[PDB]
């Protein structure tokens, strides 16, 4: 399907391209409703 | 040298002991040991403490403690600073107009009277006096005597004390106005100097002294110099900037040089305040570290506690006055403790618990300890509720808090270094037999639905989203089939009845249960 | 899912609404029950067997 | 992931990410107060360490 694998360094632009959003708070889930 | 001997010994023997390496040589020792193992080459052979806390201690050490009087001077310095900026901003005209408009809006019941102002150096009477002074001064801008009138207006304005929030708002408004003026000036300078190599001497001779009319730029275009000729191409943007400057001059009502001098004095005062505050905090870092050693094992690392304590100190030093006489080490410890406790209650556990619930848990723990010591055996939820004044359901709910999550790598196998995370199953995956059952059900439905008139099959596929993109209602399928929501229901019922009796639908019965 | 909805409509069966997380003997075992004992929280009803 | 009861189990990466984000947000807050350079230097050292 691909036939090769390439490895290199990641630019900040590349890292922003992978992401779907920025994590701003250190919270995980609500302690009462258990929702994200 | 010393490392060379150890390396020679290791090469000769191929291995070394801890004692030999340590003698021939905490974090520095670990780093050296790691470097030595590099060979088992050139870089390691050729090759402070790295602890973030030791470096912090070192950088803090180069400080001098302050004695009782050592603060007083600093304190007065701060006051001077702030006083200066007050006198720097007392001259700003639009500030008093904004204050009056806000006061009128407050009088329109849009906000509490007291929230607007923290008193003065009675509120309605002082506001009336301020309004009278403003009306008598604004309508006397005529130059010769207007300066004294404005000075008296500002002097009476000095008697007032303003809330920090709105005073900072006025300061920021003045800053943004000055920033707009400076941005326009910088655009003019870039479009006139870089684009035309306009000498600075001409700018000083013309721009400075008036800074209002267009004579400094428009009339200089005929100076018989290459820069004047080149300014023709960029004359449009410079003219627009000059128009904006002339409009702004109306708002300022003052010479721009005076504004620059006022801003310079404000900056000097702000720097003085800043240097005084830095000198105060540098001394108090020792107090901050001394306080923040009672919260070691609480979920936060020592350095985080120290940094939170440093925030509280910087807040106190800004809210400390020497009128009361509290030795800083009494007005400051409170803020440090508050900040550290709140930070521990905000960022110490992964599943965050509010502050009030943390206090409830701590109180319950203290009561449980007291009860355990007193009665001897243990307190039960009923006894806890009785001793703690709660409905005995809140107690159970608080006890049911999820504690602290277990590390998923906790070695639990004890036989092959297995981790707790290897034994947790995925409960959302669909069993392979259920997928096959779903496919078989789809096939059976496709087979059965082909055993009735095409209209019935179409209607059933339209109502139930069988292979369709989406479900549909009666009226939509009626639009499809040019009938109105009644014959469609009848045909659907007929088809369901037809499929109802056996000999036509028996494998479906097998799927049912 | 659609089709299962059609099957329910045809045979008029309702949804259970409750699972079946019951205790059952593990596969391959066969014995006799010799003892049963029940533990209940303090604030419960203590069903007949208890 | 929830375990049986009110307990949870978590990977160690959540703790490390939480520490990184806490220190980054604290540094961002600190750079607005115009704190003494000692404090910002210590904060940046801590961020690098995290
Ligand atoms: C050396 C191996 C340690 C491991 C066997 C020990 C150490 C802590 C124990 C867990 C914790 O108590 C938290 C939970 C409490 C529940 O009541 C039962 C499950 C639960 C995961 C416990 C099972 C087991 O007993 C653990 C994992
Ligand atoms: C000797 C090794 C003990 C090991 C076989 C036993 C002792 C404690 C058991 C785990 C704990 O109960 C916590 C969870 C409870 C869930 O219900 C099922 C998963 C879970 C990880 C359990 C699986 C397994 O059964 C464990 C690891």
């Amino acid at each position: 399907e691909f036939d090769a694998i390439k490895i290199a360094l990641a630019s900040p632009d590349m890292i922003r391209s992978w992401s779907f959003g920025e994590v701003k708070k250190p919270e995980t889930i609500n302690y009462r409703t258990f929702k994200p | 040298s010393q490392l060379k001997l150890l390396v020679t010994r290791g090469k000769e023997q191929g291995y070394l002991t801890y004692a030999e390496v340590n003698d021939h040589l905490d974090a520095d020792d670990l780093m050296l040991a790691e470097n030595t193992a590099d060979e088992d080459a050139a870089e390691a052979a050729a090759q402070r403490t790295t602890d973030p806390v030791r470096m912090y201690m070192r950088e803090m050490g180069t400080v001098e403690l302050l004695t009782r009087e050592g603060e007083i001077d600093i304190a007065k310095r701060i006051e001077d600073g702030i006083n200066q900026v007050q006198c720097s901003v007392a001259e700003y005209p639009e500030a008093i107009t904004y204050l009056l408009e806000q006061y009128d809006r407050v009088e329109a019941e849009e906000a509490r009277l007291s929230d607007l102002i923290t008193g003065f150096v009675l509120a309605r009477e002082k506001f009336a006096e301020l309004r009278a002074q403003y009306v008598v001064t604004r309508d006397t801008i005529k130059h010769a005597t207007a300066q004294e009138e404005i000075l008296k207006l500002s002097e009476v304005f000095k008697q007032f004390r303003l809330v920090p929030k709105q005073f900072d708002y006025l300061v920021n408004s003045m800053r943004v106005m000055m920033d707009r003026v400076r941005t326009q000036e910088r655009l003019i300078m870039k479009l006139c100097v870089e684009q035309c190599k306009m000498p600075k001497k001409n700018f000083i001779t013309l721009f400075t002294g008036n800074e209002t009319s267009d004579t400094w730029f428009n009339a200089a275009i005929a100076m018989n110099k290459p820069w004047s000729e080149k300014l023709h191409d960029v004359s449009e943007e410079v003219h627009r900037a000059l128009q904006k400057l002339q409009q702004i001059e109306e708002e300022t009502g003052l010479t721009i040089e005076q504004v620059k001098d006022i801003n310079r004095r404000m900056s000097i005062g702000e720097a003085k305040a800043r240097r005084a505050k830095k000198e105060m905090v540098e001394a108090n870092l020792r107090l901050v570290i001394s306080i923040a050693k009672k919260y070691t094992n609480r979920g936060l690392q020592f350095l985080d506690l120290i940094q939170e304590g440093n925030i509280g100190l910087m807040k106190a030093v800004d809210k400390f006055e020497y009128r009361r006489g509290y030795k800083f080490s009494t007005y400051a410890t409170w803020w440090i403790r508050q900040a550290i406790t709140r930070s521990i209650a905000d960022q110490a556990r992964t599943i965050r618990i509010p502050v009030h619930m943390i206090e409830t848990i701590n109180k319950l723990n203290r009561i449980s300890r007291q009860m355990l010591q007193e009665m001897g055996r243990e307190p039960t939820p009923e006894e806890l509720a009785e001793r703690m004044l709660m409905p005995e359901d809140k107690i159970r709910k608080v006890l049911k808090i999820a504690k602290e999550p277990i590390s998923m790598e906790t070695p639990i196998g004890d036989d092959e270094d297995s981790h707790l995370g290897d034994f947790i199953e995925d409960t959302t995956l669909e069993l392979p037999l259920d997928s096959a059952t779903t496919e078989s059900l789809r096939a059976a439905t496709h087979d059965v639905l082909a055993g009735l008139t095409a209209r019935e099959a179409k209607v059933l596929r339209m109502r139930f989203g069988i292979d369709m993109n989406t479900d549909y209602t009666l009226e939509e399928v009626g639009k499809q089939f040019d009938v109105t929501r009644e014959r469609i229901r009848q045909i659907e019922a007929k088809a369901l009845r037809k499929l109802r009796h056996p000999s036509r639908s028996e494998v479906l019965r097998s799927f049912l249960d | 899912t659609p089709e299962e909805k059609l099957l329910r409509a045809i045979f008029g069966e309702k949804a259970s609404d409750v699972k079946d997380s019951s205790l059952r003997v593990p596969n391959g075992v066969s014995g006799t029950v010799i003892d049963v004992q029940v533990f209940t929280r303090d604030g419960v009803e203590k069903d007949k067997r208890a | 992931v929830p375990l049986d009861g009110g307990r949870f189990a978590t990977s160690d990466l959540n703790d490390l990410y939480r520490r990184v984000i806490n220190r980054n947000n604290r540094l961002k807050r600190l750079l607005d107060l115009a704190a003494p350079d000692i404090i910002v230097r210590n904060e940046k050292r801590m961020l690098q360490e995290a």
